[PDB]
């Protein structure tokens, strides 16, 4: 079996490598239906989920300047928006999210680390949520002073 | 902005001490805007830990220490939004009572209900923000 | 037990031979007079087998799976540098996982299989012996290996 | 921190494996318990464990969900995997998925109109990241990294017996031979195609949890001239089930 092997191994590493994993989802042959039990198991002992736990680690999460700046434009003060956009994306950025080892900035994409976007979409929820309070303190001092 | 007449009309008891509790009220009737948070920090910035009332010379030094951040708490005078992107001036009602009621220091259900008596409100459901924030400090 | 054991062996020997006979000819109904320039292979294979009792078959499945992984890793790892030095990034900034000490836990000298080979030459050996021998050798001098 | 009212969590369950829940109240630090709801409505209180302290996984918000590969989701972990992969399947009949470099392919059972000769010109000569997801995208893949680098491929298939590796080895094969200007005679498919049967009955078996499963390893070669046409297919056996 360790000659085999081997044999296989040397066959397949004067070539380039390409991946397909093959997914049962049902054990019934059902069309469309999908068993959460079944699928767990078949992505576990195909390898997706652990080659998945490592890309995590790394800067899994890829967006291109253009993008960022479109879903984050109201996250900017008005003045620090630039005639570039890729510059005012940097400007933006270090100035969200603070540690500077989670996001690294490239040629045409901005690579980030894990959970960081979801704080992204966080921070423009807080925003929001930020901004209620300025209002409701102005008028509850109104409010005050009338009674 | 200082003011012992002030204290002296929540001084009720005329013991010389209001309760820690009505520092926000007492700040909010001599001017001021501030937070329950900012309200909350300026007291857990002093050991008044165990306080549980506030001498008049208390509140003095409290606002004293604090007179940059209060007194950022009635500078302005116009408020935008953030909802709105459109920059149609309306949002809808159900926006309005999330953002007073589930956003920051979250009003109740109530208080909002009270600030939407004689509001109009179309047939789309949105109401005029500008008219309704002029409407709520103006008066 | 000793002429039953080459019985076997016997059986297994004419069985290889002849469903390699059956490729031989199979591949020359498949064969081309032209001369091949290149070639695109599709390798058809299993995954990880776990079952509720795993026995040699599994453990010969699973150990072919961990030197597959293993190209899989590298591969992943040299197209990581390569989108990495598009982008201008740093590429000293992903860590590798090396999977290397299990392939050596069945694959070397002193190793579960040589262990098995070693055992199955004694005149006396079982596979009791054999599980002591694994203890004896691994247990708590690797953190590959339970119990 | 990230544990706010109105973020959503997953919570492990007997039926689903992992069952959404949304936080009713602010997680405060130290807390020995959360507050959730469930599929009917607002029901239980959420015991976290003493010896870890650890927190369940949090769901991704659903601007990243339903996407072509499962790298661009920034909580990455078991269940978010598990619910893309689900929503794509059964809300929009996809059956194919990238993670990375890897294609995934979940069994339909049911025939798709996805594999004609109007979808083969379509993926001929594209890019793999500029198409949706399918084995014709890693079979152009295959055959142009061909001839860009001077350099024979391998698409590796695999999953459990009855997955569909070798229905995916069909289709790429339908692939290669319908880009490449067509053998007269030989007509290559066909003849691999007819070569399954008998490999099915020396190499398959029945086995505990399986009515066919392979016990080996099949590696076919497909053969290209200096022109890059098919001409003819090889053969490889490996670790056989002695």
């Amino acid at each position: 079996f360790r000659n085999s092997l081997h044999l296989l191994m040397e066959t397949l590493n004067a070539t380039t490598p390409h991946y397909v994993r093959c997914i049962k989802p049902n054990d019934f042959k059902f069309p469309f239906t999908f068993d959460e039990k079944r699928a767990v198991q078949q992505l576990r002992a195909c390898g997706v989920l652990e080659t998945i736990r490592i890309s995590a680690a790394g800067f899994p999460s890829r967006w291109t300047y253009q993008e960022f700046f479109s879903r984050y434009r109201v996250l900017m003060k008005q003045k620090d928006v630039l005639s570039d956009r890729k510059q005012t994306c940097k400007n933006v950025l270090e100035k969200l999210i603070l540690d500077k080892d989670k996001y690294q900035f490239g040629k045409t994409k901005i690579f980030f680390r894990a959970g960081q976007v979801a704080y992204l979409e966080k921070i423009r929820a807080d925003k929001l949520r930020a901004a209620c309070i300025r209002i409701q303190k102005t008028i509850r001092g109104w409010l005050m002073r009338k009674k | 902005a200082e003011f012992k007449e002030a204290f002296s009309l929540f001084d009720k008891d005329g013991d010389g001490t209001i309760t820690t509790k009505e520092l926000g009220t007492v700040m909010r009737s001599l001017g001021q805007n501030p937070t329950e948070a900012e309200l909350q920090d300026m007291i857990n910035e002093v050991d008044a830990d165990g306080n549980g009332t506030i001498d008049f010379p208390e509140f003095l030094t409290m606002m004293a220490r604090k007179m940059k951040d209060t007194d950022s708490e009635e500078e302005i005078r116009e408020a935008f939004r953030v909802f709105d992107k459109d920059g149609n001036g309306y949002i809808s009602a159900a926006e309005l009572r999330h953002v007073m009621t589930n956003l920051g220091e979250k009003l109740t259900d109530e208080e909002v209900d009270e600030m939407i008596r004689e509001a109009d409100i179309d047939g789309d459901g949105q109401v005029n923000y500008e008219e309704f924030v002029q409407m709520m400090t103006a008066k | 037990l000793h002429a039953i054991n080459a019985r076997d062996a016997l059986a297994k020997h004419i069985y290889a031979n002849l469903f390699n006979w059956i490729v031989d000819h199979v591949n020359k109904a498949l064969h081309s007079t032209v001369k091949q320039h290149s070639f695109i292979g599709v390798l058809d294979i299993y995954g990880f087998e776990t079952f509720e009792i795993n026995s040699f078959e599994q453990f010969c499945i699973n150990y072919a799976n961990e030197k597959l992984q293993q190209q899989f890793n590298m591969h992943v790892f040299k197209l990581e540098q390569e989108e990495y030095m598009k982008e201008q990034i740093p590429w000293t900034l992903i860590d590798f996982y090396d999977n290397q000490p299990c392939i050596n836990l069945i694959e070397a000298k002193m190793g579960v299989l040589d262990l098995l080979d070693e055992e199955c030459k004694m005149p006396k050996g079982s596979d009791d012996t054999w599980a002591q021998k694994l203890y004896n050798t691994h247990l708590n001098k690797c953190a590959l290996f339970e119990k | 921190e990230l544990y706010t009212k109105y973020a959503r969590v997953w919570i492990p369950d007997p039926e689903e494996v992992w069952k959404s829940a949304e936080l009713l109240k602010d997680y405060k630090p130290g807390d020995k318990v959360l507050q959730l709801r469930l599929e009917e409505g607002k029901d239980l209180e959420y015991c976290l464990d003493p010896k870890t302290k650890e927190l369940p996984p949090l769901r991704n918000p659903d601007i990243l969900v339903g996407e072509n590969d499962l790298t661009a989701l920034s909580y990455l972990h078991e269940p978010a995997v598990l619910h893309n992969l689900k929503v794509r399947f059964i809300d929009s009949k996809l059956i194919y998925t990238y993670c990375g470099i890897v294609l995934v392919a979940i069994n339909p059972y049911e025939q798709l109109p996805i594999y004609g000769e109007d979808i083969i010109n379509a993926y001929s000569g594209q890019n793999m990241g500029d198409m949706d997801p399918h084995i014709f995208a890693v079979a152009e893949e295959a055959y142009k990294q061909m001839a860009r680098d001077e350099r024979n491929q391998s698409i590796i298939v695999s999953g459990e017996s009855g997955a569909g590796k070798t229905v995916s080895a069909k289709y790429a094969m339908r692939y290669f031979a319908t880009v490449s200007g067509s053998a007269s005679e030989a007509n290559v498919e066909e003849k691999v195609l007819a070569s399954n049967p008998i490999m099915e009955s020396i190499g398959n078996a029945k086995t505990t949890r399986n009515d066919n499963s392979s016990r080996f390893g099949k590696y076919i070669e497909i053969g290209f001239d200096k022109r890059y046409r098919i001409i003819g297919a090889n053969m490889r056996t490996y670790l056989l089930e002695k």
